[PDB]
């Protein structure tokens, strides 16, 4: 996961501090088989938690059990990510990505 | 005691897992509660406001008085106090009268000056002996010392073998005698100039305490050999060598030297900034006011030898009215009680009644503890031997008459051990603990010879063997155990080795053992606390190699550096080089851990963050979190709010209210204040809002970096969008330079409002008065902008009134720093109306720095506007082709800096790993990770070897010869024919100087390739072909440039240098005239007038 | 002499070709015998 | 290397920092060829006669430093071109703080502003040091005079007031109701009008009968008004920094050569 | 290469993980080798055939005894495979092996206790990391 | 000239108010205070004198006490003195 | 290696949702001990694995490890067709091969639960709440019947000979 | 584009106080060999063969040149007992 974010940001300075899989491995397999059933691939979208349609924090999504965002009217950034929000105030700081 | 009881259980059941785990838990808890300076002393260091009628004359003239009176109870030298002395208070602050280094056998010099125990200011420059100028060693360093000590060396140079053979007959420390004869010579040449009733030597004998009768009847081997030396000193010496002194009085003076002269450590200003070892030399000094103190092994004062070379003591404890002032004569106060009261010890050390030297268990420090097996709890302490005790009762109360009464009226080497828990003093305990004592002393001496001869790997192996085997048999304060901890921790951090966490153990138990034994502030606690946080940060990194969580918290890496800074302030100085270099270590480590708040008295809290999330989520862009989640950020780091606002310039009314409170605190990461970091980036709208609201714009940090200085110090932001001699530069650089010009203009109007309202406190002059410590080389704001290539900034600096010809450091004009930056336009604006030829103190022009950097359009530009291409240096005799030579093949960049960003693991973390840092040689794609490279030279213009891509890949060399050949072509038709033959300081023509440095670059090439990096091993046959074609063509253009610098000078019939010409009269007269012009500049006014 | 045997290939071959290019225009003889020293380098490093 | 100064603390600092005991050492045949020197003759010995003369004459004949000093080492500039950095001297900062006067500051162009207000009733305490022969102050760096503290203000007001006012009031209250520290303590204040008119200084020798060569300073105003006979011989080390002078001629002009 | 995707379906976006990171580099701790039988000198030459790192005094006693050992090519010690090393699963053992069918870095303790510890080989090729570094540069 | 700092900040001058910090500060400055007589006051004075030092090292220890006796002292101290203090009150 | 995998598994840090509390405390820069994995990963695993056996909680005494009704005596007694035909498949060579196989089934199942996190129900105490009778049978056999001279002799020659020790496995 | 370039400028923050000098150092080899005079100073012996120390006979009558300086009666030496003869008697 660290080399994924390093790829998306052109930065050989970013290093992961932790993670939280908010999906069971059986659910990941069910999503993989549904994607091949749709005859389409799977792309990883690295979004900021506050770039979504309604922003949620990490404590918000764990307690409420749902990420309450309408994924229909939502725009997914692929490959190149914009710098995470805040950034140019504290470049050597801690951020979050989903 | 929690450590103590965990250790004995480890002796009962070894390993056992929970035993070694709860031991590690309890030790690092103990370290977390002892490695902290009090918060009031903590904020006093970072206050930053320090660096910003007849009665009244009496009040401030009396609250400055020397806080000591030399009173004379009995025969002693008891020093009393009258003023409540805060720790870190300067007391005496004198000159060293006479000093000697650690002379030793083998003909070895400590590579510093023999006189004046300092680092040499310039490594390739010095002064000379009067008697034998360049056959005698020990060259002088400065003109403050050549006037200080040239006559004491004139009397000593002929008699150096004379005194050498004296010290081997009467076996003594060679430094102990060589200091004494220097005291005889210097005092003797002072008796020539003073009247013969008062002198310092007259004061030393007669007024100082001078243990004599305690030496005759106690430790008599001290008296016999001082008699052997003095009998020698009387009969084959002139009588004026010892100031015509009696034989008995000569014995008195020889004790007066040994028992009042301390070993000082000469810290060096260049290795401090280069992160290497301080204390480059050790030796004796003597001072009259220093000798007016009583010795105590529990100090209230510690002496030092400053970098300006003044012996001074400070305050350790909180000495109130009616207090005492005491220093340790013992240079290693951690040394055990038996070796404190050694037979060879000075008499003042041998007679001392401190709690460590009277109580057998070293006053609760318990420095000699070996596991007592009778009760299997606690440790037994040794006693003084009966042979020692009989000779030692001559120094306390009436020690003289109790000594003679036993002598007339009336197992010795063996000393007893006493357990401090159950009280057993059996012969079984004194042969068991003696057996352990001899085994660990023999093992430490085995690695002592192993390390001294240089075989460092087995020296660490048997020190680690001591730490692993005996270990629980030893108390955690032993002199054998702690000396094993410090060596093995350093050799498991450097050297082949560094597994890393085992060194983290060995430096952690070292710091605990040091604080419980050594005094409250010490010179060694500067070194141990610095390496404690360094290995702690590397262990935080090695954890991030492993499972990636948190690592060690910020407390364990910052607080050891904080105590290292406080011990730097108390012991070495609050403004010395060592304290400032450890402070730059503190700020760089603070930036890596992202703490960003200096510990101060204010600590402005925000107890209503939960409502102003409309602004707090806006400044950091994070519109997600809750109440408690960033209420952590305001209590842990209120100042990161100020830095993010200052860098992301917001001009809102709420923004001005936020920054208004945070004014006096500078920073912790970089030390720039709120407005200083606001104006360092181009934030013209925020800077205007701060200045007209009354924000402070004149104070500087510890180095002296005012916000205007840091403004010009910022690199111009390059790598943006689009373009702007074809001098194109990014529009990000264009907007940054011009907005910073508006910032400097607003600084000028802000001076004008504060200076037209009234007179005095001239804020205009204080803005121009903004320079830096010599660590950065006295650079001014015009200097910083010239070195950064800021064209529009230095144009506004010229118009406002900064001097174009102002000098810094090594006599550098800002035109020198402009041509070093390589920007054409900055060079132009410095000569639009001039100093197109100009010299430094070394004697260089902007043209010779143009040829050194090897830049085509820079050499062409200077030659168009009239640079004299025939200027020869007056100190190096080095010319423009002599600068093109050895700039073709240079292996060392010379660079000013506050600390090395080359060996710090924290510098790579803070400053990053990218293309800009690789071009600045911050980190390196070399063979080793960090290690220790070639030391090159120790100069405050810190020289550093370039990256090993210059030697391996023929890309930078092949690029450099192409415009070096063209620079030689454009200089061929402009330079004369005499300069093609002129010699440098090593006797080189410009042609075969290039041939010689090409051979030296070739020798270093074969050395670097043989040691190798595995990038050379991982090379295809095509890339190896392209490298060898590259170095064949590199040799082709090297010889082509050699023939270019040689064939031009083949058409001159005169080969002799101009100063070896047979001269024509008026040139003899005028060289004598200009000599007296520089010698006596005052005769001008009397000459033209009268 | 030490351990390389592959950089000794390329420097010997380069001194061979640079000498030969001079030896085909200065005088009409490609082999001139003075290229024996690095010829001995070429054969021994080829075989090793 | 058998001493109780090796094998110990001086080596445990070094091995902590990861260097070797083979270093810190050099035979004394590489000190000389690596570090070039230029010759010093008998004139350095003769010049050093008067540097210990300032040091030995300390408790009775206190020295007077120069506040107009550069940060650059002497013998490199010409004193009409070249613009070094202006600074107040280290030993002058010690002496001014010792006597009980506020610390002044030196401008870039070499003029020292006076951050005091008590001076105006009894003249100047920061006056230029003036040549004994031509009666013009020494042009230091850009044409501005070399200036020194004035002991005439010092002995007249401050020096008796420390002992008489501050110490007597403190002793008679603390000791009764519940040492001789300052130096010199010689000839009294001469006249307040002599205090009012002073601008110049002169390094002279004088002191003939039982002293021989004990230099003093002659104090003048406008048309050579010889007023004060105060000892306070000038600091030759700080003067030579101010002039970049490098040789014996300073002791010739100042009279310190004996 | 920035691409923005909009999906018609909400049964097409399964979120996987929340990841937090720091922006400051993390360099591998590198260990230039030491001699094997005697840890008394730093290693100067590493023999890949013997896969061992030795000093000058030990190269002339290991390889200079029999005739088949004198034929071993020896490279400088900075070509050693052990200088890449932490093996973060089992720290304080250095990476000497890189599995090529798995693209994972292992140590000798990391092949006996760690990941590649059960019945394997002939479907799990491993080499030295010096050879693995040669193939990245020569692509 | 002063920045005219805002009302939205509550400084609190970090002095003795909140128990843990009010004893942590004095604990850390207790080490920096003047020691009592621990120095070398000129004359030596020795207190080593091995035979009285056996007694002078005992000299401070708690009472050497077994748990079976500990149970009976806590019974006689709690129960008996409770009967006295309830009779008085 | 069954006991060294247990040694590594217990040595790992496991903790509740104070992981995220320690992430917030990382940006600030219980509170007593933070770094423990890296400190004790400095000595050889040979010393640690032997003392992992040394302090094992519930072992079996030699008197009833040879219980004449127990499973060890059963696998030497009744069953086990005699060595005839081919190869060597003697009695306990099958049963401390079955106990090792059963102990891996338990231990892997433990490791899978530690990856989820499965915090224990709030000494040397093992990973999660084990009733591990097969592990206890193998622990006591290694605890009363071996000697450390050849345990060190063949396993020092196994760690620093990871190539030769696994090739002599098949040859 | 961004993220990498702007992070490089945050690396420029701590290289701000870091200025190129005007040193021009031509490193040229200088050889060490020559006469080593500290060798010659430390290999030098004396030829008198001073005997062992015994109890001494101090000289009772001597001019008083105590502590270096020359005390006179009114201008002449004032022949007087030496201090080490007072110690012997």
């Amino acid at each position: 996961w660290e080399y994924w974010i390093q790829l998306s940001l052109f930065t050989a300075d970013l290093h992961i501090v932790g993670g939280w899989n908010l999906a069971t491995p059986a659910q990941q397999q069910l999503f993989d088989a549904k994607a091949s059933a749709l005859k389409g691939p799977i792309v990883y979208s690295f979004l900021d938690l506050n770039e979504l349609e309604t922003p949620q924090s990490l404590e918000n999504i764990i307690a409420e059990k749902r990420v309450k965002s309408d994924w229909r009217k939502q725009i997914f950034p692929s490959a190149e990510c914009r710098p995470p929000f805040g950034f140019e105030g504290n470049p050597s700081g801690t951020f979050h990505v989903m | 005691q929690a450590i103590e009881f965990y250790w004995t259980a480890l002796f009962c059941v070894p390993e056992n897992r929970m035993l070694i785990r709860s031991l590690r838990d309890a030790e690092e808890r103990l370290l977390a509660e002892v490695s902290c300076i009090p918060h009031l002393y903590k904020a006093a260091l970072f206050d930053s406001s320090r660096f910003a009628l007849a009665t009244e004359i009496g009040r401030r003239g009396a609250l400055q008085r020397p806080p000591f009176l030399v009173v004379k109870q009995d025969k002693q030298t008891v020093c009393i106090a009258e003023v409540p002395l805060e720790p870190g208070q300067l007391i005496f602050r004198e000159l060293p009268y006479v000093c000697t280094p650690l002379t030793l056998e083998g003909g070895q010099v400590f590579t510093t000056c023999f006189h004046c125990l300092r680092e040499r200011p310039v490594s390739n420059r010095g002064f000379s002996c009067p008697v034998s100028p360049h056959t005698c060693p020990f060259v002088f360093c400065s003109w403050e010392c050549l006037m200080r000590n040239v006559r004491v060396h004139s009397r000593e140079c002929g008699l150096l073998p004379m005194i050498m053979a004296a010290a081997r007959e009467a076996e003594l420390s060679i430094t102990g005698v060589l200091h004494f004869c220097r005291l005889l010579l210097r005092a003797g040449l002072e008796r020539e100039i003073v009247r013969p009733e008062k002198d310092m030597l007259y004061n030393v004998l007669g007024e100082l305490q001078s243990f004599e009768e305690s030496v005759e009847i106690g430790q008599p081997e001290l008296r016999r050999k001082l008699t052997t030396l003095a009998r020698r000193l009387e009969k084959d010496f002139p009588p004026g060598f010892y100031c015509y002194l009696q034989h008995r009085e000569l014995i008195r003076l020889m004790l007066l030297v040994s028992q009042y002269s301390p070993f000082v450590r000469s810290t060096s200003p260049s290795a401090a900034v280069q992160r290497r070892d301080p204390d480059a030399s050790v030796g004796l000094v003597f001072s009259r006011r220093l000798a007016n103190l009583p010795h105590s092994c529990v100090p209230t004062c510690t002496y030092n030898l400053d970098e300006d070379g003044f012996v001074a003591v400070r305050a350790l404890c909180h000495i109130p009215v009616g207090g005492r002032l005491c220093v340790s004569m013992v240079e290693d106060l951690f040394t055990p009680s038996a070796a404190r009261k050694d037979i060879e010890a000075p008499p003042r050390v041998f007679g001392c009644g401190c709690v460590r030297c009277s109580d057998p268990s070293e006053g609760g420090r318990m420095l000699r503890g070996i596991r007592c097996g009778v009760c299997l709890r606690g440790y037994c302490a040794p006693f003084y031997s009966p042979a020692l005790q009989k000779r030692l009762v001559a120094y306390g109360v009436g020690g003289a008459e109790v000594a003679r009464k036993i002598a007339l009226l009336a197992d010795e080497a063996e000393e007893r051990w006493q357990c401090t828990s159950c009280g057993n003093a059996s012969e079984l305990l004194s042969v068991q603990c003696d057996a352990i004592e001899r085994e660990v002393t023999q093992l430490t001496k085995k690695a002592d010879r192993r390390f001294v001869k240089g075989k460092s790997l087995p020296a660490r192996k048997i020190y680690v063997d001591i730490i692993r085997r005996f270990n629980s048999r030893l108390h955690p304060n032993n002199f054998l155990l702690y000396n094993a901890h410090v060596i093995a921790a350093g050799l498991l951090f450097r050297d082949p080795g560094q597994d890393v966490p085992q060194a983290l153990l060995y430096i952690r138990r070292a710091v605990i053992a040091a604080e419980a034994v050594l005094p409250i502030c010490h010179r060694e606690k500067i070194h141990l606390f610095t390496q404690l946080a360094q290995i702690s940060f590397a262990a935080s990194m090695a954890d991030k190699l492993s499972r990636r969580g948190v690592g060690l918290p910020g407390g364990f890496v910052l607080e050891p550096m904080y105590s290292a800074y406080w011990n730097a302030a108390v012991c070495c100085g609050p403004r010395s080089v060592l304290a400032l270099t450890t402070l730059q270590q503190l700020r760089m480590y603070a930036a890596a851990l992202n703490v960003a708040t200096p510990p101060a008295v204010v600590s402005y809290k925000l107890p209503t963050v939960g409502v102003i999330f409309s602004y707090f989520r806006h400044v950091l862009g994070r519109h997600t979190e809750s109440d408690r989640t960033l209420r952590r950020l305001v209590e842990k780091d209120p100042f990161r709010l100020a830095t993010t606002i200052a860098r992301l310039g917001l001009h809102c009314l709420m923004s001005l209210e936020i920054l208004s409170a945070f004014n006096n605190v500078h920073h912790l990461g970089t030390g720039l204040s709120v407005m200083a970091i606001a104006a360092s980036q181009s934030r013209l709208t925020l800077v205007r809002k701060l200045l007209d609201a009354g924000f402070d714009f004149l104070r500087g940090n510890e180095l002296g970096v005012t916000p205007l200085v840091a403004m010009a110090a910022m690199p111009l932001p390059q790598g943006g969008r689009s373009v702007g001699e074809l001098y194109f530069r990014s529009e990000v650089a264009d907007r940054a330079d011009r907005d910073q010009a508006e910032i400097l203009r607003l600084f000028m109007q802000e001076c004008s409002r504060r200076d037209a309202r009234a007179k005095e406190a001239k804020t205009k002059d204080q803005l121009m008065l903004a320079c830096t410590h010599r660590i950065l080389g006295l650079n001014g704001p015009l200097h910083f902008a010239a070195a950064r290539g800021k064209t529009e900034l230095c144009r506004q600096l010229i118009r406002s009134g900064w001097n174009v010809s102002k000098s810094n450091g090594e006599g550098a004009v800002p035109l020198h720093l402009a041509c070093a930056s390589g920007d054409v336009q900055t060079v132009m604006v410095f000569l639009i109306p001039v100093d197109i030829n100009v010299k430094t103190e070394r004697g260089e022009t902007p043209l010779m720095l143009a040829a050194y950097a090897v830049q085509r359009d820079m050499v062409k530009l200077l030659l168009d506007k009239g640079a004299d291409a025939n200027v020869v240096g007056d100190r190096e005799k080095m010319t423009v082709l002599h600068a093109l030579a050895a700039g073709v093949c240079r292996t060392v960049e010379v660079q000013y800096e506050p600390l090395d960003p080359r060996q710090d693991l924290a510098a790579h973390v803070v400053m990053g790993l990218n293309h800009a840092s690789l071009a600045a040689n911050i980190y390196n794609r070399g063979p080793g990770y960090l290690y220790v490279t070639d030391t090159v030279e120790d100069r405050i213009p810190v020289v550093s070897q370039l990256a090993p891509d210059l030697f391996i890949f023929p890309q930078e060399i092949l690029r450099r010869l192409t415009e070096a050949n063209h620079i030689g072509e454009i200089l061929l038709r402009h330079c004369d024919h005499q300069l093609f033959v002129r010699k440098t300081k090593k006797g080189y023509t410009p042609a075969e100087l290039l041939s010689h440095l090409w051979e030296r670059f070739f020798q270093t090439r074969n050395e670097v390739v043989e040691q190798s990096e595995l990038r050379l091993a991982a090379l295809s046959h095509q890339e190896r072909q392209e490298i060898e074609t590259g170095w064949k063509v590199a040799g082709q253009l090297a010889y082509r440039l050699i023939e270019l610098l040689r064939a031009g000078g083949a058409t001159v019939e005169d080969a002799r240098r101009p100063e070896d010409m047979t001269p024509r009269r008026t040139d003899l007269q005028e060289r004598r005239l200009r000599q007296l012009h520089r010698d006596a500049p005052w005769l001008k006014a009397e000459e033209m007038l009268k | 002499s030490q351990q390389r045997y592959s950089d000794a290939m390329l420097q010997a071959l380069h001194s061979y070709l640079l000498a030969k290019s001079y030896y085909t225009a200065y005088q009409s003889a490609p082999l001139e015998g003075e290229m024996v020293p690095e010829l001995l380098l070429l054969v021994k490093c080829c075989g090793l | 290397l058998r001493e109780k100064s090796h094998f110990h603390s001086v080596a445990r600092v070094r091995a902590l920092y990861g260097e070797e005991w083979r270093s810190l050492m050099v035979p004394s045949a590489a000190i000389l060829p690596y570090v070039d020197v230029e010759v010093t003759g008998p004139d350095t010995l003769k010049l050093a006669e008067c540097f210990q003369f300032q040091e030995a004459l300390a408790v009775d004949r206190p020295t007077l430093p120069v506040v107009n000093v550069p940060q650059i080492e002497r013998g490199e500039a010409v004193l009409e071109q070249g613009h070094p950095h202006m600074v107040l001297s280290p030993d002058a900062a010690e002496l001014l703080s010792q006597w009980g006067v506020a610390l002044p500051e030196v401008d870039e162009k070499g003029q020292v502003i006076n951050r005091e207000a008590k001076l105006e009733k009894h003249g100047r305490l920061f006056l230029p040091l003036v040549d004994p022969s031509t009666n013009q102050p020494f042009l230091g760096f850009y044409g501005e005079p070399v200036m020194v503290p004035n002991p005439a203000v010092y002995h007249s007001v401050i020096a008796p007031a420390i002992l008489a006012y501050a110490r007597r009031q403190a002793a008679l209250v603390d000791r009764a109701k519940n040492c001789y520290i300052p130096p010199h303590m010689d000839v009294p204040p001469v006249a307040p009008e002599v205090l009012a008119k002073i601008t110049k200084l002169k390094p002279g020798v004088e002191k003939d009968p039982q002293l021989g060569e004990l230099p003093v300073v002659i104090l003048m105003d406008d048309n050579n008004t010889e007023l004060a006979r105060l000892p306070w011989q000038v600091d030759i080390s700080s003067f030579s920094l101010a002039q970049s002078s490098m040789s014996i001629l300073v002791a010739r002009r100042l009279g310190l050569l004996a | 290469y920035r691409v923005l995707y909009r999906l018609k379906r909400a049964d097409q976006v399964l979120p996987t993980a929340v990841l937090e990171f720091e922006m400051k580099p993390l360099r591998i701790q590198v260990r230039q080798p030491v001699c094997e039988m005697c840890e008394v000198l730093p290693a100067t030459l590493y023999c890949p055939a013997d896969r061992a790192q030795l000093c000058d005094t030990c190269d002339e006693r290991v390889h200079s005894a029999t005739r088949m050992l004198a034929r071993h090519v020896r490279v400088p010690a900075n070509h050693s495979p052990l200088q890449f090393g932490s093996c973060p699963y089992h720290p304080s053992e250095m990476i000497d092996s890189v599995c090529m069918t798995c693209f994972v870095a292992l140590c000798p303790h990391c092949i006996l206790i760690g990941s590649h510890s059960a019945a394997d080989f002939s479907e799990h090729p491993l080499i030295s990391t010096l050879d693995a570094y040669k193939m990245v540069m020569q692509d | 000239v002063a920045p005219f700092a805002s009302r939205i900040f509550v400084p609190v001058r970090l002095m003795g108010k909140d128990s843990k910090f009010t004893k942590r500060e004095e604990a850390l400055q207790a080490r920096y205070a003047y020691p009592e007589g621990q120095f070398s006051p000129g004359y030596y004075v020795k207190a080593a004198d091995i035979d009285e030092k056996r007694q002078a090292i005992l000299q401070a220890r708690p009472p050497r006490m077994s748990v079976f006796e500990f149970q009976e002292k806590m019974r006689q101290l709690k129960l008996a003195k409770a009967r006295e203090e309830t009779e008085r009150a | 290696s069954l006991f060294l995998t247990l040694d590594v598994l217990e040595r790992k840090d496991y903790q509740p949702m104070s992981v995220t509390l320690a992430r917030y405390e990382q940006a600030s820069a219980q509170c007593y001990g933070y770094l423990r994995w890296l400190l004790d990963s400095s000595n050889s695993s040979e010393m640690q694995a032997l003392e992992y056996l040394q302090h094992y909680p519930n072992k079996k005494s030699p008197a009833e490890i040879f219980d004449p009704d127990g499973d060890l005596s059963f696998s030497i007694c009744h069953g086990t067709p005699p060595t005839k035909g081919s190869n060597y498949c003697t009695a306990l060579d099958r049963f401390i091969s079955s106990l090792v196989s059963k102990a891996q089934v338990a231990i892997i199942d433990v490791r899978r639960r530690l990856l989820r996190g499965e915090k224990p129900k709030l000494g040397i105490r093992l990973p999660l709440d084990l009733r591990s009778e097969a592990l206890d049978m193998l622990a006591s056999l290694l605890y009363h019947f071996m000697d450390v001279r050849i345990f060190r002799q063949r396993w020092r020659r196994r760690f620093k000979d990871s190539r030769g020790a696994v090739h002599a496995e098949d040859r």
